[PDB]
């Protein structure tokens, strides 16, 4: 009642997390749509291998024999939650005017760290997919590390003559300031100082910034930064709308323990790959969503699947 | 961050600490006895660091009593200037979407007026905001949410550059609803052109929108930002003190002495025994520890014994200070309470009656002009005619008119007078009628019954 | 698609205390005493713990008095705000279904009307529900039923999204067997569009109704989500605080007074000799444990002993704080009790009348307002007139009208100023007619008899 | 939390309220619940039990409540209800309400005194041919329903008790029971009915009645009228904290009756007294008429000690009784008191307004009942039963009369609400029709 | 919610049957103790036979017309059904073999309530109770109290009906 206000000074959210449908170009969707179990898998029809063959004319000789499978996708449920959290007495407990069921800060923190939190599990999820299916390039022994376009060119390279359908980068900051420092001293002199500042890659790319630790390894020499490149709706969130939030009193001891605990779920899918949850668990931790191996290749190309990870120190 | 979005000037912190009191004060014992840690001064700090002190303050609060009369205070006079309804001049079928629902919630504006007459009383501070989505929306902003105004000589004019109120509304925007979306607006106005822009902090990000200048049906834009502060002085974004603060400081203190004469009233309003001249032997024989004191019961006690009954008479000096306080209270305005003893003859008040009446009239005709200006800028939005004027009841002391009076005000319609229109109003105004002019024009259309 | 069903806003959830506190003192002293241990303090909680003690504290109980002036000002008011009838302004046959039954149980409007302001009376928040099942209905939601609500501002317009109330009911098994089940309505608008579910439970399991649109006579589905939340402010979603919080705070301070005064009278109040200066020897030398004090026998006393014969004296600090409590609730000007002691001045009340009446005024606009709109929502999912009105008695301390107020009144109706139906509504208003309107006319034309 | 209401926990505050009203009998021979014993080992021991019978004998019961239930239904019930519609019609209803004779005007009353009690009643328009308005006691009633059908608060289900007694060759009492059955199914009304004979419950099929023209009913002839509205929910009574007063102060006045008789007579109390003295010349008898003058030895001081006024008990007795006329109830008028004519005028309605809700609700029950009997009959809708809506009613004054016909002669009053004007205020009785009749002819002169 | 409506769904039917067998219950306690029994099991065989309900209506003397219903087991009654079907004495013909009325009129309700079995294996019990208006009275005191209260510091939030 002294400040008799909401205290959002509160450093609610630090990381950009504004990486949700229009912002990657559609790259990251964010849908509302709730479904069932710990799985939601659905099954199109498998790419037939030999569905041309040379033929005989004059000789057709022995018939072979072709058959037509059924391939499944997968999409993993993963469960979040809050710890318990003893909201102190203090002495703000005015009338709240405009009610939260959590009040003061706990949801206005809880909303980003939520976001957050969905960022970097479908970054992870993306990353240990990629690696599983073997669109990565490791450009850490040459040079510094990171080139200005030419990494990127690189990620062109792998991906093929589908290129065109990646239009975007997220990386982490470091390895934009590490563009921004190259292209200030161009050795190859391509910038004047009107367009030294890019944010694309020179092929019509916008390069996101994003601090996730999802996408930095190691440390001193091992430091490593992974910029991953998205096709269009290459990593897909399924919010399951089922939060649930309580606030108990807790009575016995010296003084009242008032604590409070949110609960919610969603989806995670990359296109293109298969949660084995054989291999891991019903409700994987970020560790085992982040964990390769897990990760089995769905599409017969690599084309098909969306997203390559370019590892640069 | 400061120099942000949200930044509020110095004058309005300064505020707020009595605005909240006000608001305790306004809510009633509730919150008075929950914030009672800084109204009621712990007795000592020695115990009050102890818990043993602090569990005997809660005792001595919560069986205190709260008076509550500043609330009753403001609920008086917001009856006293809301009789009937407001009279509204001009179109009424071209501005019956405003009276209707002001702000698209089913709110006529009558109600509106009367939320901005209860803050313009209390607190003393309000706002009107004029928007457009086609339909204008009149806004009401609480005192609270008005956190940033500037002023400026722009050739040797007041004018209000910057404006910056705080918008709220729950959040529905799928996800789980975790906290509801809150929004800032900032109005600008640079080179007589207004500006606005919209600030949205979702999931801790401070959003913001391109500028957008509202121009009217016509166009030319705006000179001027639709959006008026309206308080308890006059009609300027300079802050104006509240009305009640003096009658809250007597409730507050008047809470306090009752806290006190409360404590008292627990502990010394019993009476009490006090055998004196009393002997361990002679207790332990005869009343062994227990006293029988019905009517029918007797009790014998030794030589020079005297019993003596004690207890705390009353017209005590605490009961003394806070019927004081009580007289300070009522002389400061006798809205919140009347007295049934007290006695005053007709005919006296008619003198007083407009110096007591000051605070009425002030706010009766600050919130007037605030909603005929809002109503004017509504109108510029739809390009209405500008000359019309919303303006509250400025006839205090109500009650139903005599016989006399209605006789009275007939001949003077029955003279070129008093117009037909004004004379209905009068009638309406003793509630002698209540049906509309025109229905009773229709009406009276029609021959004699006979 | 929705979350859990049952979700109480944490502003709901703190005003049930004192939404619970108040309805208790409305029940009377069986609920206050059931639940003294909330109000009273305990004299000494050390006794508490012990069984005599929880013995001492039910004897101490049940002699207390319960005043429950807040029961009789509740009453008071409800009987000067529907002295008479509410009258109805637009087609009365065709509407007359939702005159007679409003809700199918043959309960008038009137009634109803009566309930919902006697709730706004005391707790300051209630609601109408319009639904269509063919022929609509409205219903009533207490403040308790009402456990959440939605507002967003889409286009600049305040505008209800979400609101979900309890509504209680009841299984008629094969049998005469009580069951009690619940049926929640969920209401919502989205892409500005009424959205519609039941969760029936009924068999005690999932009938829960999809996404539906109820829909007028003519189409269009609806625009705003038919439900009204009127209060003693206003009619906004947000909470309006009870008008009886004070009164009930000073009946409950008041109680825990009588409950000490009561205990002090029932202890000292008998008289006791209290004989001093006495031995042991001369007691089993006369009286011998029994003194007789009838007026026909004496009893004499040693040497230098003094009979006092003491009881608790009157006019104590105790029967002092009861007096001045009493005071102060009837000073905050509610109509809870008289004293025909005093005295008022006529023609003095009549300059704070319209102050005195200033909660019955804003509910009485209030629910006036609800009932228009509710009555304008039904007549939309039927397609009728939408200008209709349902006006609440709006002038108070009403009286048998004067011979001088008869002649007035007819004077001003042969005038062409107040109109024939205003004439027989004020006469109805004095009780000096009962006939309807178009009867007394369909009787009168005729010419005298003679 | 709490229950809903008291969750229909009103059966001990009804029957509290009953013995209250019954008067003085009631009350003492229930002092064990409303007077708590003053000693509880005494109250074991058989010395306890006596003294509690002479604490209690010896009290006075107040009596207020059932002064104030008599002045609310005089002020209610002045001259006759008002009806509306045919009379020649139904004047057998009106005339014989239930087959015994008795007005519906008497029924009326006793609803309005049940109403204004406990606050719950019911009346039952049932078929025999003639339709009967019953009326049943409140406690009667002991099953109610809310299934609401079709998105409509319906009352489904309602069983109410029945009494009747036999009249079997012996005059030996039989007491046995009918108990109603009311039902409704698919918004369908249909009943059954019990007999029983000593404990021989008679059960008959389920039936359904129909109006006169057919197309049966749709929804039950029942209505349970109450002080706060006509709804099957438990309305609380009206005069709960009444009752609580006068139980206070019947205790109050226990104590005090107690005092007075013990203490209220004086004694000598010769202090200072040696038995060598009283044998010498006292004799063990004190003569302390005027004749006669008693001698006392040296330096001893008789003194006559009585309890005196103005103690705390008869402190709160005042306090209560004031605390009963400043509730309002009409129940006792004071003659020292004073209060100039218009200033009540104000407050008027605020004191009448448990008034104005019980005849209005009455007003509607019986209204609703004749609606039910007109179906029944097959005869007209628009029938209405008002009861006096104008209290404190008294004789009209002249200028009241000038007012009244002055009125009549400008149309703005009708003959008929004129000559109601004119009975109300207590200056005619005969019919309308009966005056128009006699008045048509020539003047006599 | 849906959790909760399963606890009330099979709550209601749950509290009726506790409410009705701790009734037989005690009804057949309290009709023990005042020596209203026949035991018809050590006489020949014991079964459910018209003779038996004759045999208990001649308690109650000439005041016997006043039993109503006779409340019992549902095997009892397909003992009488057995009886009935074979019928030694020339009473039933297959039209009216059927009949849950078999006491002068007094029909006979059937529920198998454990409170009536009363044995097991071979040595079991049946036993029927008939009853006058009133004969059982069981009275709720209108006192239903149902708690949700949730705990916090497990993995997921807890609940407790």
């Amino acid at each position: 009642f002294n400040d008799w206000a909401y205290k959002t000074m509160s450093e609610v959210l630090d990381q950009q997390v504004e990486l949700f449908n229009g912002a990657t170009r559609g790259a990251i969707i964010l849908r509302s749509a709730g479904n069932t179990g710990d799985l939601s898998e659905a099954a199109f029809w498998a790419k037939i291998q030999g569905l041309v063959r040379p033929r005989d004319p004059y000789s057709n000789a022995d018939v072979a024999a072709k058959d037509l499978r059924q391939l499944v996708d997968n999409t993993i449920k993963v469960a979040s939650g809050t710890p318990p959290i003893n909201i102190p007495p203090s002495m703000l407990r005015w009338i709240q005017k405009n009610p939260q069921e959590a009040g003061a800060v706990i949801g206005q923190q809880l909303a980003g760290d939520t976001m957050q939190d969905m960022l970097n599990n479908g970054l992870a999820a993306g990353k240990a997919a990629f690696t599983a299916g073997g669109a990565v390039h490791d450009i850490s022994a040459a040079g510094t590390g990171l080139m200005t376009q030419r990494a990127f060119n690189a990620a062109q390279r792998i991906f093929g003559d589908r290129s065109t359908d990646i239009q975007v980068w997220v990386s982490h900051s470091s390895p934009l300031f590490d563009l921004y420092d190259n292209a200030l001293a161009n050795a190859e002199q391509l910038y004047v100082f009107g367009t030294v500042n890019v944010r694309a890659d020179a092929f019509g790319r916008p390069i996101i910034i994003t601090d996730s630790p999802a996408l930095v390894s190691g440390a001193a020499e091992t430091l490593r930064h992974s910029t991953l490149g998205l096709t269009t709706g290459a990593i897909l969130i399924e919010q399951n709308q089922d939060f649930d939030s309580t606030v108990v009193d807790g009575t016995g001891k010296q003084n009242i323990t008032r604590q409070y605990q949110a609960e919610w779920s969603y989806n995670l899918g990359v296109n293109g790959y298969a949660y084995d949850i054989a291999t891991g668990g019903k409700a994987p931790n970020p560790t085992a969503l982040a964990t390769a191996a897990n990760w089995d290749k769905i599409s017969t190309s690599i084309k098909d699947t969306g997203g390559v990870v370019l590892v640069t120190k | 961050d400061s120099n942000n979005i949200k930044y509020v000037r110095e004058d309005a912190k300064k505020m707020h600490k009595l605005w909240a009191h006000i608001r305790m004060a306004m809510e009633g014992s509730r919150a008075i006895k929950d914030n009672a840690k800084e109204f009621v001064p712990h007795p000592d700090n020695t115990k009050a660091t102890t818990p043993e002190g602090v569990a005997r303050y809660k005792a001595y609060i919560e069986r205190a009593v709260w008076y509550g009369a500043s609330a009753n205070t403001v609920d008086g006079m917001l009856g006293q200037i809301f009789a009937r309804d407001p009279v509204f001049t001009g179109p009424e079928d071209k501005f019956d979407m405003l009276i209707n629902d002001v702000d698209g919630s089913g709110l006529s504006i009558h109600q509106q007026a009367r939320d901005s007459a209860e803050d313009a009383l209390s607190l003393g501070r309000g706002g009107l905001f004029v928007d457009y989505s086609a339909r204008p929306y009149i806004k009401f902003i609480a005192a609270e949410d008005i956190l940033n105004w500037r002023e400026r000589w722009v050739n040797g004019a007041k004018r209000t550059t910057l404006l910056v109120f705080r918008e709220e509304s729950d959040a529905d925007d799928d996800g789980y609803q975790i906290y509801k979306e809150e929004v800032w607006r900032e109005l600008r106005l640079v080179d007589g052109t207004y500006w606005q822009r919209t600030w949205r902090e979702n999931d801790g990000q401070l959003y913001v929108d391109d500028w957008i200048s509202p121009t009217k049906a016509d166009g030319s834009q705006f000179d001027e930002i639709p959006f008026v502060i309206f308080g308890s002085k006059n009609n300027d974004p300079t802050i104006d003190m509240p009305p009640m603060r003096d009658l809250v400081e007597l409730n507050i203190a008047h809470f306090r002495n009752s806290a006190d004469y409360e404590e008292a009233c627990f502990i010394c309003g019993q009476p009490t025994l006090f055998l004196s001249g009393l002997t361990e032997h002679w207790v332990k024989n005869v009343l062994g520890g227990a006293v029988v004191i019905g009517s029918r019961d007797a009790v014998p006690l030794p030589v020079n014994a005297k019993p003596e009954l004690l207890q705390a008479e009353g017209n005590g000096m605490v009961k003394e200070a806070m019927d004081q306080k009580e007289r300070q209270m009522v002389a400061l305005g006798a809205k919140l309470i009347d007295s049934d003893k007290t006695q005053r003859t007709f005919g006296e008040a008619s003198m007083e009656a407009a110096a007591q009446n000051s605070v009425l009239s002030r706010v009766s005709k600050n919130v007037s002009d605030a909603y005929t200006k809002a109503l004017r800028w509504a109108a510029m939005f739809l390009g209405l005619d500008e000359k019309i004027e919303y303006e509250l009841n400025s006839d205090f002391d109500i009650n139903k008119m005599s016989p006399e009076e209605l006789a009275a005000v007939i001949s003077a319609w029955q003279s070129n007078a008093i117009s037909f229109t004004e004379m209905r109003w009068q009638i309406k105004k003793g509630g002698r009628a209540y049906l509309e002019d025109e229905d009773m024009r229709n009406e009276s259309e029609q021959d004699d019954p006979l």
